[PDB]
């Protein structure tokens, strides 16, 4: 469960938010054009995904 | 239970129903940092200079 | 929009050198914050023709009636608001410019003047870690809120009242007290009462432990923050169709903290 | 794996984008204040988290 | 991106200033050591220090602090510098100057009448000695930027309570005021930003300063 | 900053109505767009002051 | 279509630089831009696409 008292917990919350922010930014490009949906790109998109659900899993959503 | 909650135009709401948020923000002159500080010992101390000699 | 915007930054740090040697450099961070208007407080009411025109007029008392409960939750929300700051860590990324949110707490005593020096050794603690942050020289710009039992308790101290120690301060008989380790005393009736709700919304809930809280520091413009959209208005239409009037009063705004480094709350314990 | 060029895609994409920004201004207040860290507040977010790794396994990122 | 050169700016120079009065501060720390020399020795002599006791009674705590600067006061009366206790200065931390106001004898009016008053956080003298009130004093034992000199330990840090002659103690030798550049580097894509000084803090006569430790603090 | 937004919207519809007839209401929609820079082009060329004197 | 097709974002327009670098006795000249382009509306336009070329 998710908590917020102390440094520990602070940290792992600070963590989410800029692995989440990361992600943010690519689903609006996958869906509003057809320019940057090269197959190299959608590596990167995975790759942040993967590292959000970590993150996740760290800060015991 | 007004009569028009089914079919609002919602402007900076998309999705299938208007529930996202895609508002903007609006920012001004704000800067926080520190606070300030100034010396007080500058007088209570005997002084000698010797910058170019 | 119902958004508004607030940057932050960090500090530098200090090095030596010697003849042959270069210089070195570091880097310097940022953040931001936000805040979000979500709820309106209205209030109305409606009359028929035919009443209208067989009473007495009395729609100015129920005009001046209406203000009221809006500056009653106004200065709630204030000082709820106020209350709830002192629980924040501050993140790493900023920690020699940022500091923590700080609370003390008080022990309950049967007798009334152990229980105020207690309140008054709080308050102390306080005043020190404030002035430990650089912001001593500024003390004639904060503010100290009490609830009246605060208010009566502080005056049952042996000093701050006593001609040998704080002349020209206070009287007891009189129920009058002026100052507390350099800051102003005001006294304040908006303290919540219970644990409950509040219709302004879902983040001015208040629980047992919050209502404890019933002294507070804080600097008067450093601190809060209000976003408004909409100013308290009114307005009177009579609706043709249906034979009757009504009147509304509305407003749109809201309250957020900016720095909760600038002020502390003071909690009593283990009460009856 | 990720797939574009297709209804069935962008249907799912969409909903995967939008699943995101739902959590996305959550998080920001998770830590930048101490006026939103009530008990009850954080349960929207778990379910909002809930729901967006459930969008992420339908759409296969 | 906004333009932030002017926050940076100012911040250069609070941090100048908070170096200064630390540097400034840990110089008296240090002179409590000093020995004189042998052949200087009749009319030098050495730095002292003294020691308080902690204790869970706030009250008792002031006494023996208050006592600790007594003794001080008493060896400067010995060496013929009684007749000028109104050039000393007292510098004490925070701590320290909220645990006097708590002695129920600076501050009541039927002794020493005219100093102090409780409500409005206010003390005038100790001793004979005027009081100020500093918030620099190293919090941690470490380096400092000024040089192997400056260097602090566990036990400097635990003296709270310093008095000195401004005029006979310390001396400032400077080579360069403090200055700014700026200035593009074209064969690079940067732009940079530079503050510099030249200067020391030494002693002249130790023998003019003491000192009070804390012992046993939790 | 280093990026841009330019919003998208919907249409409307007709009808018609006989006397006595009320008057439906429609939803608009709504969406966004936005782009970013990211990299630099250029082009250089160094001389020497000894060829450039000559 | 010229006018709804494409959309152009721009930090820096193209602008140079030239300056000695005294220490190495030599002389540079640089130009620079930063920008960028996207889609705006992909409605207003097609493509022939050539097949089974040898």
């Amino acid at each position: 469960a998710i908590t917020t008292g102390t440094t520990e917990a602070q940290a792992l919350n600070m963590t989410m938010r800029d692995a989440v922010l990361k992600v943010a930014p690519g689903v609006q490009q996958l869906v509003q054009n057809s320019s940057q949906l090269t197959a190299a790109e959608i590596a990167i998109i995975q790759t942040n995904i993967t590292a959000l659900k970590a993150a996740f899993t760290a800060a015991g959503a | 239970d007004t009569p028009y909650k089914a079919d609002l135009s919602r402007v900076h709401w998309a999705g299938s129903n208007s529930d996202v948020d895609i508002h903007l923000e609006i920012f001004e002159g704000d800067v926080d940092s520190g606070f300030m500080y100034n010396s007080f010992f500058r007088g209570n101390s005997s002084y000698v200079s010797v910058q170019d000699q | 929009s119902n958004q508004a915007r607030i940057d932050r930054m960090n500090t530098v740090t200090i090095k030596g050198r010697t003849p042959g040697q270069k210089l070195d450099r570091e880097s310097v961070k940022n953040d931001k914050l936000v805040i979000t208007v979500d709820t309106v407080t209205y209030a109305s009411t409606v009359m028929d023709w035919q009443d209208d025109w067989t009473s007495p007029d009395r729609w100015a008392e129920i005009g001046a009636q209406h203000g009221y409960q809006h500056a009653r939750l106004f200065d709630t929300a204030h000082l709820i608001q106020i209350i709830k700051a002192r629980k924040w860590i501050a993140p790493a990324d900023l920690k020699p410019a940022f500091f923590d949110g700080k609370e003390y707490t008080a022990a309950y005593n049967a007798d009334r003047e152990l229980f105020a020096a207690n309140i008054i050794d709080a308050h102390r603690q306080g005043i020190e870690e404030m002035v430990r942050r650089d912001l001593g020289g500024s003390l004639t710009e904060f503010i100290t809120v009490v609830s009246p039992y605060v208010f009566g308790l502080l005056l049952d101290s042996k000093k701050l009242v006593n001609v040998d120690y704080s002349a020209g301060n206070g009287n007891f008989a009189e129920r009058r007290v002026g100052m507390v380790n350099g800051v102003r005393i005001v006294e304040s009736a908006r303290f919540p009462a219970a644990a409950g709700t509040s219709p302004l919304g879902a983040a001015f809930t208040v629980d047992a432990d919050d209502v404890a809280c019933q002294m507070v520091v804080y600097h008067p413009k450093m601190t809060l923050v209000t976003v408004e959209a909409k100013p308290l208005a009114t307005n009177k239409y009579p609706d043709n169709p249906n034979f009757s009037d009504i009147l509304d009063s509305f407003t749109l705004y809201t309250v957020g903290q900016r720095r909760p480094d600038t002020s502390f709350a003071v909690k009593l314990t283990n009460l009856p």
